[PDB]
């Protein structure tokens, strides 16, 4: 997923929020600091742990969810999508 | 069991 990719100013904190330095990341790498937001964070449920908190966190007012499964690649993609925008470029 | 991480990489890395 080599899709150039610059996020929106509330995605790029939340990435920046656990070290990312850019404004210009591949797909790759967001979904790299994206999993690792989740995880530093501690957001992911202890028992079943495709599924992810995100009341009053951050990450439910960019996704606007309460929760939600990894599982759901499509309704993740989406929901990331929408907070990014594609460049006109590679 | 299966980690967060191991549902997280089947995402697409």
């Amino acid at each position: 997923q080599e899709t150039l990719v610059r996020p929106k100013p509330l995605l790029l904190k939340l990435l920046k929020s656990v070290g990312a330095q850019k404004d210009t990341y591949t797909m790759k790498e967001v979904l790299f600091y994206l999993g690792q937001y989740i995880m530093t964070k501690r957001l992911y449920d202890e028992k079943q742990q495709h599924i992810v908190y995100c009341s009053n966190d951050l990450l439910g007012d960019l996704f606007g969810v309460p929760s939600f499964s990894v599982k759901e690649h499509r309704k993740i993609y989406t929901m990331i999508y929408r907070n990014l925008v594609v460049v006109n470029q590679q | 069991a299966t980690s967060f991480a191991e549902y997280w990489a089947l995402l697409x890395p």
